[PDB]
RNA sequence: CAGGCGGUAGGGGAGCGUUCCCGAUGCCGAUGAAGGCCGACCCGCGAGGGCGGCUGGAGGUAAGGGAAGUGCGAAUGCCG
RNA sequence: CGAAGCUGUUGGGAAGCAGCGCCAGAGAGGGUGAAAGCCCCGUAGGCGAAAGGUGGGGGGAUAGGUGAGGGUACCCGAGUACCCCGUGGUUCGUGGAGCCAUGGGGGAAUCUGGGCGGACCACCGCCUAAGGCUAAGUACUCCGGGUGACCGAUAGCGCACCAGUACCGUGAGGGAAAGGUGAAAAGAACCCCGGGAGGGGAGUGAAAUAGAGCCUGAAACCGUGGGCUUACAAGCAGUCACGGCCCCGCAAGGGGUUGUGGCGUGCCUAUUGAAGCAUGAGCCGGCGACUCACGGUCGUGGGCGAGCUUAAGCCGUUGAG
RNA sequence: CGCGGGGGGAACCUGGGGAACUGAAACAUCUCAGUACCCAGAGGAGAGGAAAGAGAAAUCGACUCCCUGAGUAGCGGCGA
């Protein structure tokens, strides 16, 4: 029994309390794109479209 | 009272279930193509995928995951007014807190939104917003120290 | 279960729990019940025997166990039996009496 | 309520104004009284059971019919599947309604007849029919049923057998009885608690 | 009164049939519980429910709802 | 030790009933010739346990354990710790991994010394390793018990019947079937069939569709014997139809069966795709499969309702609390 | 001479030895598991046991069993 729910989805993500499956995503890691152009910038956090739902769960013992 | 037939208050039903029959809708499952009913049937937690789930991502927030400890720090207890402007006598924690609701906090903070009396209250540390709702209009004490 | 029933002949008595009237008794085991007191007729044919008094084909007997009968004391009803303080036979008897020290 | 010295007893403030949650009352209550009653009986199977001859037949082949598991749970004597548990479950409740339910019940239990000396005599306390006596003294015959609270010993190890009737001394609380019957009487509003 | 009505899986509505609970120091019950063979009446759309006859040989459990190792043609299944 | 009415009329037989009399701190349960508190066995209860012996508390308790401080002034569990490698445990898989036992060599010191607050130095804190003994509150079961919305003898316990046997094995091993006359055997007397066997009568017998693979006794499989059908005849066969052909209703009809005529590709599992010689289908009965624990999480009658909910115990609970 | 003691005992002890299937929808770390299971003394208990403790608090004060903490800290191809 007892579902001891998962440290590392908890590492990261959040429910904002409007109860929406929001965290950060994947990109700018140090560039790992290299061109001294322009660009890497670009990040932020978002959503998922229809696994968040699912996720939040494994997570309602710990919070 | 009596037995008057006390059935229920409404709505409720144990809706039980049971093996199988040939009335109704009964014998049947849905799904097929799906392979997937086992001795240990799946669980099924959450499960299949398919996609990992879109957990292609990958974690940052680095400060904790180190092992046997992790962070050691007196309560943080902040508030509002709007919650027991009601009674007083002396509004220090404890009575309060210890009673009604709340739960411990070392070192206490204050605020929320709302009005009050502005009278002095225990205060390890307060915010401007009280400062005047508790100055030339108010009460406001100390903190520790000890 | 247990042994624990009744006694010994005297008198003891015949009842009517579909037989009736009342006689004194004869013998009695507790195992199963069962024991005798003439009265209650009953013949068991023998079989193709001789040595007895013939052949085949029983006769008289008696038949019962547990409970359903009574004992003597004329006139009036019958009770049970007291004890023994400082009277008659040190601090111990009974023999089924009447309700004083007799039958 | 005695007739004799003390006469006059009379209540319903309790909150007349509104009386009318016979849904939930009931429902509840009767739950809990599920419980109390001891259900052990067990289940057997799981993965052996038995320690069984431990893997026999062929395959392919073999008595036409399929198998490899000992466990043969088709007949009067093998594994099946968990119907009981010792596990009677162990629900319940609170006294925050241990409260509420008899209030309603008992006031219009009282639109029948409850009554309740909350202490009354009858003689020696510890000899049944006299006890009656004040049963009858008082109005009371077997036919509508009614029980009571006597914190004592003492009519306690002499109301013996209380058929139609109460007999308590002790708390535990029976109102569902008391469905099936109906007056009665209590040993101080204190006992009862508070 | 317009309407709807075939319809695999699926997903609702109930209802029904099926063994312990209190009711059971209540109630039928040997002018019969229970099994049954029979029933070509009544009630159930059904679930069934009856409902009464003859064989039948010792108990049953009311309204009610409270609990569910069943609602089993079969798997060359277990067994007899 | 204990608690307290019967009675006749009918009834196999009466635990059937009226008119009513009854002890009841005791109407638990098993029960004695048909649905019994006052009837065999008990149940409030309170008597008392031994001689035998005998398990120990309380009591007493015996030998065997129990002052304070001040300066002199040396002295204490070793191949031991602490290093070291390979370590295991620790949540700790090398990782910034201490401390525990460390297997391997090193390898001291004993209080103005000595271990831990998870690296190497510096402040501060509780303890003192390398002797061993130590109850209580902890687990547990063949049975004793009880009870047990515990099963109730194709159950359950393998198993209530002389099984861990028949039996199969070589060892190990492995494993069966098989409860039920009746209130009382009262168990069959006797005489004609007669090979003993196995028959008929009679009797007992409330009951022989009561007698010993006898309880009640269905179902696959059995024809006696009955009634409706049949030798020009083609069929998943059954149906629907007028008709005729034997029971029952005054009538109305109700029947049973079937002639021919019409009508008829079944059934259980798979899939663009079925009836199908694609599988299964001995046959009838009978056994058979998602609770439930715990744990997560949307609804439902609810109550409280910024407020809204206490485990593990302790008195107590027949019970309950 | 003395005892001890081999030998005995349904679970429950202590210790010494100590898997694989399975999970990881492959697989080699990890998992099951220190589980299954072998061998080891004793008791009804057993094992354990009195601080070179805990830990941060002007602190607590033997050891065992339950209460939660906490499924938190953390362990982790930080994957399961």
């Amino acid at each position: 029994p007892k579902m001891k729910t998962h440290k590392g989805a908890k590492k990261r993500v959040k429910i904002t309390a409007s109860g929406k499956v929001v965290a950060m995503k994947t990109g700018k890691r140090h560039l790992n794109w290299q061109k001294s152009g322009k660009e890497i910038r670009q990040k932020g956090r978002k959503f998922v479209l229809a696994k968040p739902e699912a996720e939040r769960i494994k997570l309602l013992l710990p919070y | 009272d009596l037995r008057p037939n006390p059935g229920a208050n409404k709505r409720r039903k144990r809706v039980g279930r049971g093996p199988g029959s040939g009335h109704g809708k009964t014998a049947t499952r849905g799904h097929k193509g799906q392979k997937s009913r086992s001795g240990g049937l799946k669980d099924p937690r959450r499960f299949e995928g398919g996609r990992s789930t879109t957990l292609m991502r990958l974690p940052k927030r680095g400060m904790q995951g180190q092992v046997p400890g992790e962070i050691k720090r007196p309560r943080y207890q902040g508030v509002n007014l709007k919650d027991l402007a009601r009674f007083e006598g002396e509004v220090t924690p404890e009575l309060l807190v210890r009673a009604g609701l709340l739960k411990k906090g070392y070192r206490l903070k204050i605020l929320g939104e709302g009005e009050a009396k502005p009278l002095k209250v225990v205060a390890h540390a307060f915010s401007k917003s009280a400062l005047e709702k508790l100055k030339a209009a108010g009460g406001e004490p100390v903190l520790l120290e000890a | 279960m247990r042994v624990k029933m009744h006694v010994k002949k005297g008198d003891t008595v015949l009842v009517a729990s579909g037989k009736y009237k009342g006689r004194v008794g004869k013998v009695k085991e507790v195992l199963p019940k069962k024991y005798a007191v003439i009265v209650e007729g009953v013949n068991i044919v023998k079989k193709a025997v001789r040595v007895s008094p013939k052949y085949p084909q029983g006769g008289f007997i008696e038949k019962e166990a547990p409970l359903h009968a009574s004992k003597v004391r004329p006139i009036c009803p019958a009770c049970g039996k007291p004890t023994r303080v400082r009277k008659k036979f040190l601090e111990n008897g009974k023999k089924i009496r009447v309700c004083a020290k007799c039958g | 309520i005695p007739v004799l010295s003390p006469s006059g007893r009379r209540e319903l403030a309790a909150d007349l104004p509104a009386e009318i949650n016979p849904h939930l009352l009931w429902e509840v209550v009767r739950w809990q009284l599920a419980k109390r009653r001891r259900g052990t009986a067990s289940t057997k199977t799981r993965g052996e059971v038995a320690y069984s001859g431990r893997k026999i037949w062929p395959q392919k082949h073999t008595g036409r019919a399929r198998h490899g598991d000992i466990g043969a749970p088709i007949f009067v004597g093998g594994g099946v599947v968990f119907g009981p548990k010792p596990r009677d479950y162990s629900y319940t409740l609170p006294k925050k309604v241990r409260k509420k339910g008899l209030a309603m019940a008992v006031a219009d239990r009282a639109r029948e007849g409850k009554l309740l000396l909350v202490e009354a005599f009858a003689g020696v306390n510890g000899k049944t029919k006299e006890f009656l006596a004040w049963a009858k003294e008082a109005g009371l015959d077997g036919s509508e049923s009614v029980l009571l609270v006597t914190g004592n010993e003492l009519v306690r190890r002499a109301a013996r057998n209380l058929p139609w009737v109460v007999t308590l001394a002790p708390e535990g609380l029976n109102v569902y009885d008391i469905v099936r019957t109906e007056r009665l009487v209590m040993d101080l509003d204190a006992w009862e608690v508070f």
